[PDB]
């Protein structure tokens, strides 16, 4: 628990020197689970990116943070943020990443809505990412709106990785409380043992998200919302009228309480209502530099 | 929320 322990542990991991070297104009532009967010200006090239700055004394679990090395070394795909560089900056971790200028999903879907080219476009990109994640033993664990980061030509990828896992056949399951309440399998919620159908789980709730705006429950504090996550059936849509049989059908197969019987990453990539799915430029109108 | 824990 030695504060300045672990800050000689993660100078170990990460890159050495200082980001603001090369880095101007840094601007507060989000707030995380375990820190916040900055647009940076690179001054050789005028190009901007993104610093993800996190407080080692804030964290809850410290040794999350080793989660952001982990996946920056090992893990880039193409619906995956790119993350370039690490430092320890004083007493924070600073992580040196791409900047997706199009922001988050939640700025979407709590001001606008989607129709199912666009949603059937979503989740066909968080699929091919997650595919690809719990193939290698990658649980994301923090599936949410918030967590789906766009770039100003529609393109989706996948972000926030501080709280992931890996299992593997010597550890085939995680057991950590992780996540967000509203969003959070029912076998997690019920301290199960537990793998990467926990993230196809939380997609659901996203894709209750792009079509109710919110996840179920959220008017419930959110101790409340997970004990009836828990113990009642799979929540509902509060429009059901108003996505396509489709939709339902995949929803179905994403919001299944047994997690032997919830569809993988794999098997999802071929579900009939993925066939919707519109180019990245359909997203596009739906960002706020966009709207009306 | 919308806070992870």
């Amino acid at each position: 628990v030695s504060h300045e322990q672990f800050r000689a542990a993660l100078q170990l991991v990460v890159d050495p020197g200082d980001p603001r070297s090369y880095l101007d104009n840094f601007i507060k532009i989000g707030e995380g689970s375990t820190g916040i967010v900055c647009i940076a200006t690179v001054r050789s090239s005028g190009k901007l990116v993104a610093v993800k700055k996190m407080d080692l004394r804030k964290q809850q679990r410290r040794e999350l943070l080793f989660n952001e090395v982990v996946i920056m070394r090992d893990y880039q795909h193409e619906n995956v943020v790119e993350m370039y560089n690490s430092y320890l900056v004083g007493d924070e971790l600073w992580v040196v990443m791409e900047f997706l200028e199009g922001g988050a999903l939640t700025d979407i879907v709590t001001h606008t809505r989607m129709n199912e080219e666009q949603i059937a476009a979503v989740c066909l990109a968080v699929l091919q990412a997650l595919s690809v994640l719990h193939a290698q033993g990658v649980i994301h664990r923090d599936i949410k709106s918030d967590s789906i980061l766009l770039t100003h030509d529609g393109r989706v990828k996948l972000s926030d990785f501080g709280f992931c896992a890996q299992v593997s056949k010597e550890v085939p399951r995680r057991k950590s409380l992780v996540g967000t309440p509203y969003w959070m399998a029912p076998e997690l919620i019920s301290r199960l043992p537990y793998g990467p159908e926990v993230d196809i789980w939380s997609l659901g709730i996203m894709v209750i998200e792009m079509v109710d705006g919110e996840p179920p429950y959220f008017n419930e504090p959110p101790l409340k919302a997970m004990k009836m996550i828990r113990d009642n059936l799979p929540p509902r849509l509060k429009n059901l009228h108003k996505v396509s049989p489709s939709l339902k059908g995949f929803l179905d197969r994403l919001l299944v309480r047994d997690p032997a019987q919830r569809a993988t990453a794999a098997e999802l990539l071929k579900h009939p209502f993925l066939a919707k799915a519109g180019p990245p430029a359909s997203i596009v109108p739906l960002m706020r530099q966009n709207r009306t | 929320k919308r806070l992870s824990v």
